[PDB]
């Protein structure tokens, strides 16, 4: 039987954070993985955990990539 | 890069560590210099 | 394990080729037997060890063979002073077990 | 009972002075925000033995020095080497002599070097490294009678001691007519902030939470707004495949090696080995071989 | 007391001896010619005299003719791996000398313990007899190929051949670290001169600098200062505090 | 040359403890696996224990496990056996055994026995 | 950089020339490679 070898999933681990004086809350960005292998939100940049997705539009404060931006707000 | 085998896992296999460090070290210096070339190429082309 | 010997006693006149074989109920090994010769009312004396590796200080006339589950001790030329008791003795592992003994009578 | 330390367990790792330097080291440490075991022994409520494991964090609240001793023993019966630390009234005496200890040692109200000498909190970290036993101490006045305050304390290495034992268990010695804390050290990275004067004011863990991995990678306590790459995601392999082909044939290595005759060097015979399962463990195990030098492959791993 | 000692321990139980708080004359060790092999790895043989070492451990055991080359870092062997493993980054000198005069009189005293310890971390002693453990499913006897006794012993006879001829070997293990130096060499020392460009070697640190009084306050235990670049900038004067 | 002294014949009351010696004189002692064997009158010989002299550790035969404590005193070059829970039928002749415990030299079992009790 | 000790003065104190040369050649290769990276960084950044 002819078996493919596909290397195990991986990607960089990026931390999204506002300034430490402001808060200690944090959101983790898992790059280029579906949100199964790991507020879980899936975008083309990768799996994003700990962030609340909103469809409201605001100016970009912290860029997530693939058109997604992060900011600290109510 | 002038080692017994090009595959790193094959270097972890095929021999024990106490002698293996010299083969790994030759691989390390070769690959790291390869990065030095590739990265310095990236920065200069990025400057372009 | 029980080391079953062949036979209990072989009644042989002097000069006979006496094969005092000894058979094991399961395999033990080919360098894994030993034979002791007990003089009357005394303590036994080793003659052949490791089935065939002849013990030093013993004449060649005594010679052990066999391997696996079937082992053989041969006495080639019986003389009058050789009437005595002979014991096989498993040599591999487990608690040491000694053969039931062969008494040579006239 | 269990409670969290909230800060504690930071000690001077190396034998230096550093001024205002954020230096990250890997060593056994009490993890931040982890359970520390909580016991009582008052009124008969005796004291049990504990599993020492890699390391221990010990904290004592004592008004009349009821806690008096520590032992770090395997069998405790004169078979194996046992250390005694007791601190009686004015003298701190350290005997790491082989002693016969009673199974329940209490006080009513074969040997290498020997040493002789709630308002307050005493914190001790006992650790054995490289054949050396190092005792860490710190005395801190506290008003929080109930539980551990959320403050940072640094434990200096008091003395260094050459014991060399297989430590597995732990016990505390108490007076008979308190509460003591137990946690187990694990290998982690701390980022230590030394002052100008060198007091260890504050430290941050490196695996505690996503903010902490960012603090450790940036090598600062203050982290500004932005994205920071800290580590690499990696799915760890779970099972293991050992798929090999199945061949009945055995190696003719034994027949070649113990063959009666070998050819001469001018015409050395070449023998082809193929389509057989070969075991090189037998070759390693035999001790008749005077020379086993191997170049392409390490001798232990050929099989 | 450890090198010219009356009695040497076996490879089975090689003795490990603490050495502390003693000025060490390495000159008599180097100049003395009784020593057959004196090959060094972590330190020069000739320059073993000047430098200071925090802690010196002496290891004692007796070896054959082959082990003089077998006992080395990264070398593999029966006794080298199964009995006593030298760390690959070992900093020290292996010392060996003749043992015909004292031993090999039949002298059956020495023991070496072969197959039982398949893997041993460096500087570890195995005092457990463990009679079997060679490997097989049955047990409780030795049987054949299934198991065998690891603790074999050396037989030294007044007729011992040169190839199997015994030798005495002592390995001094130097652990190079930063800590109070127990052992140093026989050199008297000058007093302190400050505010002058002076070549300095303090507790064996070495280097060139200008010695000045420092207002910075050590904690009592600390000994050596350091910089952001991890180079020595503050030292505690050893003789006077 | 090598010998183990014979004792005076013994008769014992049931329930007591008996100590039987085994002397070693001559030859190169402490390299032999001195052991312990016995033979009842009219029955074949049975093994009880095995002693490696260097580490002074012994094991007891299954049938006699839990009743025999065996030790070897290297200083006097002697081997000792201790038997408890003696009964009426236990009066008998008692033997002593030995032989080098060295492997890759063949051996493992040899003779070098004495005469008895 | 794969030598017995990172401090150069330590190498000079402990090991004599025949193996010292191998040790220092390791320091020169590592440190000098790092210097080459640093200069190429500075040169490119200064161009920017
Ligand atoms: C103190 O040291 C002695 C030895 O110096 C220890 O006892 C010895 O134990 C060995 C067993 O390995 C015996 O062979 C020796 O005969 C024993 N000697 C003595 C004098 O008893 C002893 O265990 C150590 N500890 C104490 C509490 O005495
Ligand atoms: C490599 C090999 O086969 N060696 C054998 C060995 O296994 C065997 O026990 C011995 C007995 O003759 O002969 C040889
Ligand atoms: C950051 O924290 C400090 C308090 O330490 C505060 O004065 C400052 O305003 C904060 N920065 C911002 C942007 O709010
Ligand atoms: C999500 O995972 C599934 C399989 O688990 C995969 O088929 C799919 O393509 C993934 N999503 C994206 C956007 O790649
Ligand atoms: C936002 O998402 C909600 C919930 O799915 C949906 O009802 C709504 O139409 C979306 N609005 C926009 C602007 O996309
Ligand atoms: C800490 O203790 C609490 C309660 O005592 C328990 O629920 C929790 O699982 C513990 N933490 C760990 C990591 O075991
Ligand atoms: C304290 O203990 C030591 C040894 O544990 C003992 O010698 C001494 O007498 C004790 N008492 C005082 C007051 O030192
Ligand atoms: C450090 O300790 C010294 C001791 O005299 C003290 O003077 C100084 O104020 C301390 N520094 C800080 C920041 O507390
Ligand atoms: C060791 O003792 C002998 C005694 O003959 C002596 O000649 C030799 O000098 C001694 N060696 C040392 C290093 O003291």
């Amino acid at each position: 039987e002819i078996l493919d070898i596909t290397p195990c999933s991986f990607g960089g681990v990026s931390v999204i954070t506002p300034g430490t004086n402001t808060s200690n809350q944090v959101a983790v960005l898992y790059q280029d993985v579906n949100c199964t292998e790991v507020n879980v939100f899936q975008t083309r940049a990768g799996c994003l955990i700990g962030a609340e997705h909103v469809n409201n539009s605001y100016e970009c404060d912290i860029p997530i990539g693939a058109g997604i931006c992060a900011s600290y707000q109510t | 890069f002038g080692a017994i085998s090009s595959v790193l896992n094959d270097i972890l296999s095929r021999l024990d560590p106490p002698e293996a460090e010299v083969q790994i070290d030759r691989l390390i210096t070769g690959r790291l210099q390869s990065l030095q070339t590739y990265v310095t190429q990236q920065l200069i082309r990025a400057a372009e | 394990i029980v080391l079953t010997q062949s036979p209990g006693t072989l009644s042989l006149s002097p000069g006979e080729r006496a094969t005092l074989s000894c058979r094991a109920s399961q395999s033990v090994g080919s360098g894994y037997l030993a034979w002791y010769q007990q003089r009357p009312g005394q303590a036994p004396r080793l003659l052949i060890y490791g089935a065939s590796s002849r013990a030093t200080g013993i004449p060649d006339r005594f010679s052990g063979s066999g391997s696996g589950t079937d082992f053989t001790l041969t006495i080639s030329r019986l003389e009058p002073e050789d009437f005595a008791v002979y014991y096989c003795q498993q040599y591999a592992g487990s608690p040491r077990t000694f053969g039931q003994g062969t008494r040579l009578e006239i | 009972a269990y409670t969290n330390s909230f800060t504690r367990g930071v000690y001077y790792p190396d034998k230096v002075f550093r001024s205002s330097v954020l230096h990250s080291t890997q060593d056994l440490f009490l993890p931040f925000f982890s359970n520390v075991t909580w016991f009582h022994a008052i009124h008969r409520f005796d004291n049990p033995v504990l599993p020492f494991n890699d390391g221990v964090y010990f904290a004592s609240t004592e008004k009349s020095n009821i806690i008096r001793g520590w032992i770090f023993g395997t069998t405790l019966d004169s078979k194996t080497q046992s250390l005694l630390i007791v601190n009686n009234a004015t003298n701190v005496v350290i005997k790491v002599c082989e002693f016969q200890f009673c199974n329940d040692p209490f006080l009513g109200v074969n040997c290498t070097f020997e040493y002789v000498s709630f308002k307050n909190l005493r914190e001790f970290v006992f650790k054995n490294i490289d054949g050396y036993f190092k005792i860490y101490s710190k005395h801190t006045p506290i008003n929080l009678v109930r539980d551990l305050p959320q403050g940072f304390s640094a434990l200096e290495p008091l003395v260094d001691l050459p014991i060399g034992i297989n430590i597995t268990r732990f016990q505390t010695l108490l007076a008979l007519h308190a509460a003591y804390y137990v946690g187990y050290l694990q290998p982690r990275t701390f980022l230590l902030k030394y002052n100008e004067n060198g007091t260890i004011t504050d430290a941050v863990d490196c695996a505690l939470d996503p903010l902490s991995e960012t603090k450790c990678t940036l090598k600062s306590f203050t982290v500004e707004k932005g994205i920071y790459q800290t580590s690499n995601f990696r799915v760890q392999p779970t099972e293991s495949i050992v798929r090999f082909p199945n061949i009945t044939n055995l190696c003719p290595f034994g027949e070649v090696f113990n063959a009666t005759r070998f050819a001469s060097v001018y015409a050395w015979n070449r023998k082809r080995i193929s389509n057989c399962v070969a075991d090189y463990s037998v070759l390693y195990n035999s001790a008749s071989f005077s020379t086993f030098k191997c170049y392409g492959v390490s001798p232990t791993k050929l099989n | 007391e450890v090198f010219n000692a009356t009695r040497f321990a076996s490879v089975y139980a090689w003795n490990r001896k603490r050495i502390s708080n003693c000025v060490a004359d390495y000159s008599v060790l180097y100049n003395s010619a009784s020593f057959s092999t004196f090959k060094c790895y972590g330190v020069s043989p000739t320059k073993l005299n000047d430098l200071c070492f925090t802690n010196v451990y002496a290891d004692s055991f007796v070896i054959r003719g082959d082990e003089v080359r077998q006992i080395a870092p990264g070398q593999t062997g029966k006794i080298a791996d199964y009995n006593y493993k030298l760390p690959d980054d070992f900093t020290g000198c292996v010392i060996a000398w003749n043992s015909n005069n004292l031993d090999s009189k039949g002298n059956y005293n020495y023991l070496y313990r072969l197959f039982r310890k398949s893997n041993l971390k460096p500087f570890e002693r195995d005092i457990s007899t463990e009679i079997y453990q060679a490997g097989s499913t049955p047990c409780n006897g030795v049987e054949g190929f299934n198991c065998y006794f690891p603790l074999q012993s050396y037989g030294f006879q007044p007729t011992n051949g040169v190839g199997y001829q015994p030798y005495r070997v002592v390995v001094l293990s130097f652990e190079l670290l930063h800590a109070p130096a127990t052992v140093c060499g026989p050199k008297k020392s000058t007093n302190l001169v400050k505010n002058k460009c002076v070549n300095f070697n303090f507790n064996g640190l070495t280097g060139t600098g200008v010695l000045t009084e420092s207002n910075k306050k050590f904690l009592p235990f600390q000994q050596f200062g350091r910089d952001i670049a991890d180079t020595t900038d503050a030292v505690r004067d050893p003789q006077t505090l | 040359q090598v010998q183990l002294v014979q004792s005076g014949a013994e008769v014992k009351k049931p329930g007591s403890s008996v100590k039987v010696s085994c002397k070693a004189s001559g030859g190169t002692f402490s390299s032999y696996a001195i052991s312990w064997v016995r033979q009842a009158p009219g029955q074949g010989l049975e093994w009880m224990g095995r002693i490696i002299s260097m580490f002074g550790i012994a094991n007891n035969a299954q049938k006699f496990q839990g009743r025999l404590t065996i030790t070897a005193d290297t200083s006097t070059s002697t081997a000792y056996m201790e038997l408890s829970s003696l009964r009426s039928e236990d009066t008998a002749v008692y033997y002593c055994a030995r032989g080098p415990y060295y492997y890759d030299s063949g051996g493992y079992y040899l003779d070098y026995w004495g005469q008895g009790t």
